[PDB]
RNA sequence: UGAUUGGUAUUGCAUGCCUGGUGACUUA
RNA sequence: UUAGUUCACCUAGCCAACACGAUCCGGUUGUUUGGGAACAAUUCCCUUCUAGAAGGGUAAUCUAUGUGCUACAAU
RNA sequence: AAAUAUGCAAUCAAUA
RNA sequence: AAGAUCAUCGAAACGGUAUGCUCCUGAAAAAAA
RNA sequence: UGGAAGCUGGAAGACGGAAUCGUUAUUAAGCGCCAGGUAGUCCUGGACACUGAAUC
RNA sequence: ACAUUUAAUGUGAGGUUGAGAUAUAAUAGUU
């Protein structure tokens, strides 16, 4: 899907409490 | 990816057959249904058998084959990448064969060579003896099979308001 | 159950209109209502209690 | 049923197959048919078909 | 187009009596097959999960929930179908314009 | 606070803590500890399906991709599911499940070497 | 006399095209409505009377 | 519709029949009022039901049976409404529709006219108490010798009293033994030797008022489930597989299905029945464990998975193969 | 314990006639089979296993004798008694066809 | 659009033609017997072991191994267990051990509480109103008036979800059956068992 | 002439279920045949469901109007097995 | 929050699943209602015509059926000069559920029949404008 | 429009800043009610009212 | 600018520091909440001293902006945005 | 847990219903 | 309980939503098992090691058009 | 100051 | 919720096509550099 | 070539020629969020909110 | 909670009408 939505899901995980990188690698 | 099928087994390949036949044959005898009980079709045609001799292979290919085959679980189906050396090592023998098929579906079932056919012909009586023994066993087979169901224990005869009318039937 | 509740109900199971059945229903709907088993047994129990006072 | 009866009365049906099928289906009124749902599913294949 | 020979104004078909649709009949067949075989698929999955193996269940290909499609009840079309209506665009339009939804809170005067 | 990993509410859906001490970690660390402490778990329980996972008791093997990928397969993505799992249906903390598994396995706490405890969240 | 308690209004939508074929940019909305209103009786002694009134009040 | 030939169908006869039906409805309402005044329920209907006194039950049953006997049978309505409010309102509505509506506005205002009648307003708060007001409360309390229906409760009490009197003639012990309350719960049905399994039948109406199955009645399992405090899966908790793993699995499944919504009781029973046999005729769990573990080691090596060719290569390369033993158009032409 | 004993007795008595939830599992190849061939139950130069057993039906209620040929243990072809008799009847034609095809080769 | 070519069946085709039609979905409507279920399971397992495997199978097996190691599976120990078929189900046990009042004048709870349930009424309807079969009981721990240990046991047993701290209230729900009477009876039985367990503190 | 009046089960003045089961209203000779066959076999038809009644009606009609080879069920299931199951489930009173 | 009651329904409309919003459907009721409407409109007038065809033996048949069923037949005919009017009725086809609601109009029914009235000034399924309810005109169309 | 919807009247109406016109059809009682409403029950300045082209007994 | 939106009426009326402010806000965003709080503070100040509302009139503190977001339209990506129309 | 009276074959240049684009809709 | 039931043309669009005329088959219909394109190719090759549960390189072709998504801006 | 340790939406005080 | 405030590392440190191992759904998204 | 993630990244790309499109202030532009397609699947369609201008 | 067991279960052997043409005895004895 869209890169922006993928980043949004990663940010949601971070807010939930999982430290995941935001780099689009 | 859309507008495609769902089966990858078709892309894959099934069990390797002992006797290989061009199915449907270019030249074969008239197909006659063996019986109506299970709709088996029978025909006779020409088949070939291939065998591979590891000795007649290069050292590298032979060691790779041994490595793939002698492992705990056979790797790559216990074969080697196709090539001239493997083709030369493989030896093909031609022999007439008898093949069976399933009606309508027309899926190949088995292929029997002349040696197999003659041997089963010579061993026909033993087949009848084994069938007789199995038929004799069928008695106890059915006797044990008829009690294979798990049955629910339900209230066969429940009266109206059993709590308020426990009068008719009672012990002590 | 949820997946088996999509289309219309069968249109060939609709009751037919018959004059004989209409007359039968008209006659039957006036049937009398008898006294209740509870009250009959109450009378019987009253009689028994009076007998065995 | 009404449309086919009208067209049959006016002789506007050409195909004999169509005439026969429509006559067998619509000529007899439902109340007079021995079996109202005489067939179901495909028109030319009878209802309890083990092949369709 | 400004039809050169306009025809009579035809009465619309009955709402509750759709025309024959073998696709809809087969959809109903699949629905009932899934309803009947739902327990057996659960047993299959229980056995596989207990044995710890991710094996296929071919019979579900034929008697599964995923062989069922939402087809229009009044039109028979198998696209643009909502659960809240179970009918396609034209079926919904005919039902709404015939006045069968006034009782059920439909508000034709609302755009959004 | 711009990218602080707690949300505004300091959510810790993956954190687990021991009630006997102040030790706390997350679900991946719990899985790694479970794989490392097989001997203790097997001893308490007491070629074979029971011991098939023993090779994974080596730190170097786990560090190697051969073991790291097994670790990541065992510990999947509880916070990643289907796209329809959003709004009211967003994933919930599996900390309760992880704590129950740890307590039933009787794995020892690294900081106090106890047997039980291991409540959810962070103390 | 119960204590009246008004409840909000709910709605739902189903969206369809305006045409039988093509023209995806022409769309139509079907909007439905519901209303809810709550009345609370406290320390009810005349249970039969209250229930009868509540159930017989329903209209339409 | 043919012209009138017999006066039976004449309009004045119809008006007379409507008037007679309205008169019968008024007579029924008067009779109900007289019954209410003659056999009042002290303390309220709900309190009388909760107390469960013999006199209160007897009076309520007598009043209900008298009302049932006195309820008329009207000509213009096929619904024998037990509520005088409903009967009177329907009669008034029928008369209004027949000979009081000038136009659509009147046909719509009929309902407002009915609702604006003071007598109907009074009768609106005099309907019978529905069972669910107290039946769930009684079930929660744990009362099994109970019945929301007054006539049924009276029948139960009177039967118990008759049985006690049969012995009333070491005698108090026998009388108490015959008393209903002192009957063991295990002995109610042989197949369920456990207590607190049977409850009181609910008096809530059941069935389909109008359909192709208007008088079908309860189903086989529904009849049984209506007579239990709450269902249990003890029916299938026997003859489990001898294999220990399968026995544990089926026991866990039964325990979970006992507390699970979305599953019908018949569905659970059939699922257990099929699962038991499936496990019975399957191979040993330990053997399956060994075979699967040997087939799928911890680490996946190369060449351990069946090779798969591309779909386009397998199929989309033109016509190359057809499977047909008897075909008049083989691929050779 | 007493309640469970009573329930056991009642359930057994009720379910005696219809079903007792027995098991007739025997593994593959079935242990009640009849061998066909040498000590390894192999027939022919290609070493094809053969055994006769009472095959089960889809409902698991009735069984029929059947001869099964296996490439090792996997069954490839299975013949009922009627099918075997039909094949015996047809063999002379099969022999003629095989001879003709051998001459062709 | 034209007629499809007509093929005159050969004598061979007529002689080698199936005498019954293939199984249809209308026939599949009939459920699969347990014998067929077991046979299909055995065939699939045998094929997968024979070599039609996949990486998902390996991952699933590893996950199952982890579950077994943590002890959340039905595997049986070879030495601890290997070296009954009829049992009383938990709900039957609850019913059997439950104590019911002798008459409506006897109370088996003895503490303040409120019982809530929902009932649906309206004009004639063909579909039953969903979500109208559950019932619950609410009470205050202070009203229950237990010792500190018993109160702690009650709170721990009921969990934080069933405990509202603002007003010191605690609620117990029962929506396990589609019938309100059955749910109420189950709720009463579980409440009695909960009180017994609390007193065990 | 005319159809026999229905027997109310209990506390009723009519029953469409009995008429439907007997195939009197709506009239359906195939359903009448199904009712007669089940009664002869010993199955309480009134206790059966609509689904089972329709299934048996269809099976009987197919068998009558296509031959004894039909209907054909998968997994070696038989119409005799279906009839035995129905008889066991709904014994005739 | 400037317009609260205007947006009251927005939350349920947009950001809630149907299965959790509490909104009650209409399909499972209108499905039966439409068929009821069609069946009544098709059968009622024919029933009335059949009833009024003879119009002379109606009372005699009622008397005979009352004798057969009740055995008295004096409920409708106390004497020779009493007239019993027959109200047309049709079978009830929609499986309404019997409910404890004492005010339900179709729960005390026991005959499985409902009275039918040919007169209704207000048309129930009011279409929009010139549209006619489907299945209303069976006469075949005529083209120019 | 509200009055016509309640009275089941048909036809058309046309209102503007200073005038209004309309053609109404329906039952006699409904027409009389509409006439009374227009004459006496209008919440706007009504300096003049006129009725014309009255017909009865239409099929 | 949001702080000034909130606290300007105090400065305009000259009561800066005279009053302690307690605010309960819900919904919207930073600027919307600031505007709502500005309106509430102006209303509270005029209630405290009605004669001083002239100082707020010119600044337009006592104005309630009821404008709502423009609804998205069918056939449009936003309230007014659309795809790029291609000729032929 | 209540199935059915063939054709998704041509003819939108026969039509109904329904849509797109352009035009209009002024009174006292 | 609140629908522009509005009019004219573009022989504009939809017979594949449906109905209804003309005309054509009734197999120009249903059912069963599968497939329904572009991501090649050769267990891709080679090396080590008891076996890898190891290590390294090679890899063409893709006519044009419209619309969306994501990207490139300091010195 | 022995008070707090502080980011904001699209529903709900007629009940959080 | 993001774009926030604040405060660090900081310029192809951009871009993310591509690449066998891993995760989610489902009976089925397989093999593969 | 279902979607998501991770290790490596020798894929183009430095605002894009003739030409060409959207847009009336809680609008443009930016940002996130979510009902529905009754398993999974879009950057489509339909909405929601937050920041939020300039120009004749 | 107090809780083995309704009758069988033999060969190393687990695949019960075969999930199917297309070179390797690969697999469940050897090949
Ligand atoms: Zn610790």
């Amino acid at each position: 899907r869209n890169k922006k939505i993928r980043m949004s899901l990663k940010k949601r995980r971070r807010r939930k409490g999982k430290r995941a990188p935001c780099r689009k690698k | 990816w859309r507008t495609r099928g769902f089966r990858w087994d078709l892309c894959q390949r099934g069990r390797r057959r002992w006797v290989h036949i061009n199915y449907p044959p270019r030249n074969r005898s008239t197909v006659q249904m063996l019986d109506e009980s299970h709709e088996k079709l029978v025909f006779v045609c020409n088949g070939y058998i291939d065998r591979l001799d590891p000795r007649l292979l290069p050292e590298r290919l032979r060691k790779r084959l041994e490595r793939n085959r002698k492992a705990a679980l056979t790797r790559f189906d216990g074969k080697l990448p196709w090539g001239q050396a493997v083709e030369s090592a493989i030896k093909r023998t031609h022999t007439p064969c008898l093949a069976f098929a399933q009606a309508h579906s027309h899926h190949l079932l088995e292929a029997f060579s002349m040696a197999e056919v003659l041997e089963i012909e010579k061993l026909i009586p033993e087949i009848r003896e084994a069938f007789k023994a199995s038929k004799a066993k069928l008695a106890e087979q059915e006797a044990q099979d008829k009690f294979t169901r798990h049955v629910s224990v339900d209230l066969v005869d429940l009266r109206e308001d059993p709590v308020s009318f426990p009068f008719t039937l009672k012990q002590r | 159950r949820q997946m088996m509740k999509w289309y219309w109900p069968s249109k060939y199971m609709l009751q037919d209109v018959q004059m004989a059945q209409y007359f039968q229903m008209q006659a039957m709907r006036f049937a009398p209502r008898p006294a209740h088993v509870s009250l009959t047994t109450l009378s019987a129990t009253m009689e028994q209690c009076w007998k065995k006072r | 049923r009404l449309s086919f009866l009208d067209r049959f009365a006016r002789e506007r049906i050409k195909g004999e197959k169509a005439r026969q099928l429509g006559a067998q289906l619509y000529v007899k009124h439902p109340d007079q048919k021995p079996v109202w749902p005489d067939n179901k599913g495909l028109l030319t294949r009878k209802w309890p078909s083990p092949f369709h | 187009m400004a039809a050169r020979n306009p025809g009579p104004v035809l009465n619309p078909p009955p709402i509750a009596f759709p025309s024959f649709n073998r696709r809809c009949q087969k959809d109903w067949l699949a629905r009932r097959a899934f309803a009947e075989n739902e327990v057996n698929g659960r047993i299959y999955k229980n056995v596989y999960q207990n044995l710890g193996f991710k094996g296929p269940i071919p019979i579900l290909n034929k008697v599964g929930q995923y062989r069922i499609r939402m087809r229009c009840i009044s039109g028979g079309y198998s696209r643009g179908i909502f659960r809240f209506t179970r009918m396609a665009r034209m079926g919904m339009l005919q039902l709404a314009r015939e006045g069968w939804l006034k009782k059920y809170g439909y508000r034709p005067g609302l755009f959004r | 606070a711009a990218r602080r990993v707690g949300g505004i509410g300091r959510r810790c859906f993956l954190t687990l803590h021991c009630s006997a001490c102040s030790f706390f970690f997350q679900t991946s660390d719990a899985i790694k500890l479970i794989l490392t402490q097989q001997h203790h778990i097997l001893r308490k329980k007491g070629a074979a399906s029971k011991f098939s996972l023993l090779p994974l008791a080596d730190a170097s093997l786990l560090l190697k991709r051969r073991g790291a990928l097994v670790l990541r397969s065992l510990h999947g993505d509880p916070l990643v599911g289907s796209r329809r799992q959003r709004g009211e249906f967003a994933p919930q903390a599996p900390t309760a499940e992880m704590a129950k598994m740890l307590n039933k396995s009787c794995v020892p706490c690294p900081r106090c070497k106890r047997e039980g405890r291991w409540e959810e969240g962070k103390k | 006399w119960p204590v009246p308690r008004r409840i909000g209004r709910r709605q739902w939508r189903v969206t369809y095209l305006k045409s039988p074929f093509k023209y995806k940019y022409a769309l139509r909305h079907y909007v439905f409505e519901d209303h809810r209103y709550a009345f609370a009786f406290y320390d009810v002694n005349s249970v039969q009377e209250v229930v009868s009134a509540a159930l017989g009040a329903m209209a339409g | 519709d043919h012209y009138i030939t017999s006066a039976n169908f004449s309009e004045p006869v119809e008006l007379l029949s409507l008037a007679e039906d309205l008169h019968k409805a008024e007579i029924y309402t008067q009779t109900t009022e007289k019954l209410e005044k003659q056999w009042p329920a002290a303390g309220g209907v709900a309190k009388g039901i909760q107390g469960d006194q013999f006199f209160d039950v007897m009076a309520a049953a007598v009043r209900e049976d008298l009302q049932d006997q006195s309820r008329p049978v009207l000509v213009n309505e096929l619904t024998d409404h037990e509520n005088p409010y409903c009967m009177k309102r329907e009669a008034l509505r029928r008369l209004v529709l027949h000979a009081c509506t000038r136009n659509c506005l009147d046909e719509t205002l009929t309902d407002t006219l009915l609702d604006r009648r003071a007598d109907l307003q009074r009768l609106r708060s005099k309907a019978r108490l529905p069972p669910e007001v107290l039946e769930p409360l009684a079930a929660f309390v744990g009362i099994t010798r109970f019945s929301f229906d007054r006539r049924a409760r009276l029948n139960q009490k009177v039967t118990a009293v008759q049985h006690a009197l049969r012995q009333i003639s070491e005698k108090v012990e026998a009388v108490l033994s015959v008393l209903p309350e002192n009957f063991p719960s295990d002995a109610l049905h042989p197949h369920h030797p456990f207590r607190n399994h049977f409850g009181f039948e609910s008096s809530v109406p059941y069935g389909v008022v109008g359909s192709i199955s208007m008088g079908k009645g309860r189903k086989k399992i529904e009849k049984e489930l209506a007579r239990l405090r709450y269902p249990t899966l003890q029916r299938v908790a026997h003859s489990l597989p001898k294999d220990l793993k399968y026995r544990e699995s089926v026991a866990h499944a039964i325990r979970v299905l006992e507390r699970s919504r979305g599953w019908d009781f018949e569905s659970k029973v059939k699922a257990i029945n099929a699962l038991v046999e499936v496990w019975n005729r399957l191979a040993p769990g330990r053997t399956y464990e060994k075979i699967l573990n040997h087939a799928f080691p911890v680490f996946r090596g190369r060449g351990m998975v069946k090779k798969t060719r591309s779909r386009a290569a397998v199929f989309n390369k033109g016509l190359k193969y057809i499977r047909s033993l008897t075909t008049q158009k083989p691929l050779h032409a | 314990r007493t309640a469970l004993e009573s329930f056991k007795v009642a359930s057994k008595n009720a379910t005696k006639t219809r079903g007792r939830a027995w098991s007739v599992y025997e593994g593959w190849p079935p242990r009640s089979r009849v061998r066909v061939g040498d000590e390894y139950s192999k027939v022919g130069p290609l070493q094809r296993r053969a055994f006769v057993f009472n095959r089960v039906d889809g409902t698991g209620r009735r069984r029929e004798p059947t001869l099964a040929f296996c490439c090792g243990n996997k069954p490839v072809l299975m013949l009922s008694e009627a099918e075997f008799e039909a094949l015996v009847k047809k063999l002379p034609w099969i022999k003629h066809e095989m001879a003709e095809f051998k001459k062709l080769l | 659009r034209g007629k499809k070519e007509k093929v005159i069946l050969n004598a061979e085709q007529v002689a080698t033609k199936t005498r019954l039609p293939p199984i249809r979905l209308e026939d599949r409507i009939t459920p699969e017997p347990p014998a067929t279920v077991a046979r299909n399971i055995r065939s699939q397992i045998s094929r997968a072991v024979a070599g039609w495997k996949t990486k998902r199978m390996f991952t699933y097996r590893n996950k199952y191994r982890l579950r077994r190691l943590v002890g959340m599976t039905h595997d049986i120990d070879s030495d601890d267990e290997f070296a009954g078929r009829t049992f009383v189900t938990p709900l039957t046990k609850l019913q059997h051990q439950a104590a019911l009042p002798r008459s409506p004048l006897h109370a088996r709870f003895d503490f303040p509480h409120t019982v809530h349930y929902d009932v649906f009424w309206g004009p004639p309807q063909v579909e039953e109103e969903p979500n109208k079969s559950g019932c619950w009981v609410s009470f205050r721990v202070a009203d229950l008036k237990l010792s500190d240990s018993q109160e702690q046991r009650l709170l721990d047993i009921l969990g934080p979800e069933r405990y509202d701290e603002q007003t010191g209230v605690v609620c117990l729900e029962a929506d396990v059956f589609p019938q309100l009477n059955h749910n109420a009876a189950y709720l009463g039985d579980i409440l009695q068992q909960l009180m017994r367990e609390v007193k065990k503190a | 002439y005319g159809p026999e009046a229905p027997q109310p089960p209990a506390g009723l003045h009519w029953s469409w279920w009995e008429l439907y089961v007997k195939g009197v209203n709506p009239e359906y000779p195939p359903r009448q045949r199904m009712f007669a066959f089940l009664t002869a076999q010993g199955v309480d038809v009134l206790e059966m469901e609509i689904r089972e009644i329709e299934d048996v009606t269809r099976w009987l009609e197919m068998s009558n109007v296509y031959g004894e080879k039909f209907p054909r069920f998968p997994y070696d299931v038989t119409f005799q097995d279906k009839i035995e199951a129905l008889k066991e489930k709904y014994p005739l009173a | 929050m400037a317009f609260r009651y205007r947006r009251e329904g927005q939350f349920t409309k947009f950001r809630v699943h149907f299965d959790r919003s509490g909104f009650r459907p209409y399909i499972d009721e209108l499905k039966w209602e439409i068929m009821d409407w069609h069946y009544k409109r098709a059968m009622g007038p024919q029933m009335k015509k059949t009833l009024m065809s003879y119009q002379e033996g109606s009372e005699k048949l009622q008397y005979m059926h009352d004798l057969i069923a009740l055995g008295t037949a004096k409920a409708k005919f106390p004497h020779a000069t009493k007239r019993f009017f027959f109200v047309p009725a049709l079978p009830v086809t929609i499986p309404y559920r019997r409910s404890s609601n004492p005010f339900c109009l179709l729960s005390a029914n026991k005959t499985g029949w409902l009275q039918w009235s040919p007169k209704q000034r207000v048309p129930f399924p009011q279409p929009l404008g010139k549209r006619k309810v489907g299945g209303t005109d069976p006469q075949p169309p005529v083209f120019p | 429009l509200q009055v016509g919807r309640d009275l089941f009247l048909v036809g058309w109406v046309k209102c503007r800043s200073r005038f209004a016109t309309g053609h109404i059809q329906g039952d006699v009682h409904a027409l009389s009610y509409m006439r009374r409403y227009l004459e006496k029950h209008v919440d706007e300045s009504v300096s003049s009212v006129r009725f014309y082209e009255e017909n009865f007994g239409m099929p | 600018y949001n702080r000034m939106d909130v606290l300007q009426p105090f400065f305009l009326t000259g009561t800066a520091g005279i009053y302690d402010l307690f605010i309960h806000v819900r919904g919207g965003g930073s600027s919307g909440q600031a505007g709502a709080v500005r309106l509430a503070v102006g209303r509270a100040l005029v209630s405290a001293c009605p004669a001083c509302a002239r100082l707020l009139e010119e600044d337009m503190v006592l104005y309630e902006d009821t404008r709502q977001r423009m609804p998205k339209m069918p056939g449009r990506m936003k309230a007014r945005k659309m795809r790029t129309w291609t000729k032929r």
